[PDB]
């Protein structure tokens, strides 16, 4: 219904400068971030969308999918869940890759070419967009936002390091908020404050820098902070808390979002799960698994997200349901960079990497950072997430995931910003 | 003196993916594969395929140094599809397919496309089409079981099942040497293919409920058993979904589910006889509701020349009528599938 079935065809077809300029230094004023004009800007793209430009938006959509659980995959392995969440954007992801690519040649490109899993950055980017517009552009009959998505990226320099034009106007097809600033990495401890400071001005969100464990030669930071706001359609805020179990010893009391109504779900007794589809939008919808016992969540994901499908939301049907579910506001952060370092792959970022078409100039890597600011808002079978669960966010009009995540415990940290 | 017929059980992944296993190497690695009459090249994933392709990764990768009958070629090898490309380099060794074993020249594939074979449940794919078609003029491997001369007749066959019809049960079987009467009914209808070298028939026109809307001079039917839906060029797909009353949906031509069960039957005419399909046959009724859309198993492949512009005609036809294809008189024989 919501999942598309490849139909396969095994037939054989057989067939003068640039220029550049050094950031503004980071300490410059900066006004904030308009959230509200950047959804506006994304839902005028969505509405210009010819037929070919929504089938390239959905090929991008599944490219992202399959590198987004196979780098789900590989937090999972190497650091688990850091202190209660863990929240990965497969679209952010293959963003940022792509915008690397961008500014990649020779054998850092064929790399990056490869792991994206298809040689024209642009569209690709700008396919990317669409993804992002086919969503925000959902809900907007009514005057009510059911969907607010901002993505920022902050492009931080040494001194010395000339930005090459055609790069930065080239991230603006898929990113219209780029800023790129000047910044000493001398002190990287320095370096990672006035980076979360400038972030804080510009955008409101609770962000931490990595960068105090890079490379001292560091001389290019390439982050991206992502803010998701979504209003579940028939649910409210109920006034009295409810009792979390993150184990068999251990509660907290957290506010929690309450709906009533139709909902697809399938209860697998063989694999042991069930699975809820509550919808945000007609396309635009929240998975929610959850394991039968609380101490299978591994071996549920495991027979989920590990496997890199989508067959485990092809059984679903519709259901009479009372969701009860914790109001989430988290905001957390990992260094790309350093998860692909760690993970059973050969070197993209490395001393040895040519991004010669982002700049001439020395580029050594601090941190590739992907964080990710995620809000659940409000507007007989009893689902009660009331013990941790999986959730998603699938689009089916780009079969685009925009989000995947694990709730082991839904209560806001700064630890969500740490790094090993 | 060759009387023995082997049976390849296959499974059934959502009526689109009819793959069997194949063992390469000694001791052998299993590979699941899917049998193409519309191809003739094997090709698994390699040991030797980067990390970087998400394909690979996620899917059994043939080990050369682990076979003590492998032998080195090395010779590139590019196999271009409509949308993507897999690439590598020939190897020969032991094939096990059904219970012969058969020394074969395979592409251990190094690039994989993420698109469309990370929506592959198969490894790789043993081409079953002629020795003209095979990338690299690679001897195929039903040429090589011929040669042997175990086989009691120059012939395989393909029976594939509906996905709803039956469940926890047979998806289907491929038969070496001969045809199982147990998965069709009456005597085969043998159809002359045109020339050797392509599993390809004339076809004499394309019905839509009494009258002929399409290929009304005639032209070429490709019968490909590795192809999921029945495909025609985009120029006749068009056609017929505008008669159908079917809209485009991202990828998929869909209707109504509640139109799908009145939709008008398709009529093939091949070899002086009519080869009906019902709105059951080419229409995945999830639901028969008036708010849902269902998927048509019927889509537009543009086939380049020399085999194309073609018809071409996969599981969905094959659903409906056991293939016999028949090497020693170059011809193909459909019956009734049960
Ligand atoms: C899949 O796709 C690949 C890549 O495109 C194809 O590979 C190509 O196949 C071509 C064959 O169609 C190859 O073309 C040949 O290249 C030869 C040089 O390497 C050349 O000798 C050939 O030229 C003769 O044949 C032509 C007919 O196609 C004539 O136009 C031409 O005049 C030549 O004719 C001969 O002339 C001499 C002397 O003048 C005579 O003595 C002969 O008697 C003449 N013979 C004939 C028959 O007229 C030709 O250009 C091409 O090299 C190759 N490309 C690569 C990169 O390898 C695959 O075929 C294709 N495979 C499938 C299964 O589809
Ligand atoms: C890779 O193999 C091809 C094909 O080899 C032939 O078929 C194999 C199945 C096997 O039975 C071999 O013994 C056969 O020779 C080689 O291509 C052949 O090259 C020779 C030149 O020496 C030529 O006489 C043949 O006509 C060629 N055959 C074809 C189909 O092109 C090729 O040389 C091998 N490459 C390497 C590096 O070993």
């Amino acid at each position: 219904d919501r999942v598309y079935i490849h139909p396969f065809h095994l037939v054989i077809h057989n067939e003068p400068k640039d220029p550049t300029f050094i950031p503004a230094p980071i300490q410059a004023k900066t006004s904030p971030v308009d959230e509200k004009a950047l959804q506006d800007q994304l839902v005028l793209v969505a509405a210009k969308l010819d037929t070919e430009d929504k089938l390239r938006a959905a090929m991008v959509g599944m490219l992202a999918n399959f590198l987004g659980f196979r780098i789900y995959g590989m937090h999972s392995e190497l650091w688990g869940v850091v202190h209660g969440a863990t929240v990965l954007s497969p679209t952010a992801v293959f963003g940022t890759l792509a915008s690397l690519y961008l500014g990649a040649l020779d054998h850092t490109a064929d790399r990056l070419q490869a792991i994206l899993g298809v040689l024209d950055a642009h569209k690709v980017l700008s396919a990317l967009q669409a993804v992002q517009g086919l969503l925000v552009a959902q809900g907007r009959a009514d005057s009510q936002a059911q969907l607010l998505l901002s993505t920022v990226v902050g492009v931080f320099t040494a001194p010395g390091l000339h930005l090459k034009q055609p790069f930065v106007q080239g991230l603006a097809l898929y990113t219209p908020v780029v800023l790129p600033r000047s910044l000493d990495f001398t002190e990287l401890d320095v370096a990672a404050e006035k980076i979360d400071r400038f972030m804080q001005a510009v955008t409101g969100w609770k962000t931490g820098s990595s960068l105090m464990g890079a490379s001292v030669d560091s001389t290019l930071a390439f982050n991206t902070y992502v803010h998701f706001q979504g209003k579940m359609k028939g649910f409210s805020l109920l006034a009295e808390p409810q009792e979390f179990w993150v184990d068999q010893s251990t509660s907290v009391s957290v506010p929690m979002l309450s709906g009533m109504g139709t909902f697809q779900h399938w209860s697998d007794i063989q694999d042991q799960f069930s699975v809820t589809q509550v919808p945000f939008t007609e396309s635009a919808s929240l998975l929610l698994i959850q394991p039968h016992y609380a101490s299978d969540l591994d071996k549920v994901e495991g027979l989920t997200f590990q496997q890199n499908s989508l067959n485990w939301m092809k059984k679903l049907s519709p259901r009479t349901i009372h969701l009860t579910m914790p109001q989430l506001v988290l905001q957390g952060s990992y260094d790309l960079q350093d998860l692909l370092a760690q993970a059973e792959l050969p070197a993209i970022l490395h001393t040895e990497l040519n991004l010669q078409k982002l700049s001439n100039d020395r580029i050594r890597v601090g941190e590739v950072l992907n964080s990710i600011f995620f809000e659940l808002e409000a507007d007989v079978l009893e689902v009660t997430l009331n013990r941790p669960f999986l959730f998603a966010v699938y689009d089916q009009s780009a079969t685009a995931l925009h989000f995947l995540g694990r709730v082991a415990n839904p209560l806001s940290t700064a630890h969500h910003h740490h790094h090993h | 003196l060759g009387n023995t017929t082997s049976s390849v059980i296959l499974t059934n992944y959502m009526d689109t993916q009819y793959y069997g296993e194949i063992g390469i190497g000694t001791p052998p690695q299993t590979f699941k594969v899917v049998f193409d009459t519309g191809s003739s090249n094997v090709w698994v994933p390699s040991s030797k395929c980067s990390r970087l392709y998400t394909a690979c990764v996620y899917h059994k990768l043939f080990d050369a140094s682990d076979s003590s009958s492998y032998k080195h070629n090395g010779t590139e090898l590019t196999l271009r599809y409509s949308t993507g490309t897999v690439s590598g380099f020939l190897s020969q060794d032991i094939i096990t397919v059904g219970g012969i074993t058969v020394t074969q020249m395979f592409g251990e594939v190094t690039e994989m496309p993420a698109l469309p074979f990370m929506l592959a449940e198969f490894d790789g794919v043993v081409g079953m089409g002629f020795i003209e078609q095979a990338i690299g003029r690679v001897t195929p491997i039903f040429d090589n079981i011929i040669s042997q001369g175990v086989l009691k007749e120059d012939v395989f066959s393909f029976y594939y099942n509906r996905d709803s019809e039956n469940s926890q049960s047979l998806g289907g079987q491929i038969v070496l040497g001969g045809s199982d009467p147990q998965h069709y009914e009456g005597n085969f209808h043998y159809i002359n293919l045109i020339k050797t070298g392509v599993w390809q028939i004339q076809m004499k026109g394309v019905s839509v409920g009494s009258s002929t809307l399409l290929c009304e001079d005639g032209c070429l039917a490709l019968v490909a058993t590795g192809a999921s839906y029945i495909s025609g060029s985009t120029s006749s797909i068009e056609k017929l979904m505008e008669a159908l009353g079917a809209k485009k949906r991202l990828f998929d031509y869909v209707v109504k589910c509640n139109e799908g069960p009145t939709l008008p039957d398709i009529s093939f005419h091949l070899g002086g006889k009519e080869y009906t399909l019902t709105s059951a046959d080419y229409v995945f009724q999830e639901s028969y509701s008036s708010k849902k859309l269902c998927t048509l198993a019927i889509h537009a492949m543009d086939i380049p020349p020399p085999t194309g512009p073609t018809w071409a005609l996969g599981a969905t036809f094959i659903r409906k009528f056991y293939t016999e294809f028949d090497r020693r008189n170059n011809r193909i024989g459909f019956a009734l599938a049960r």
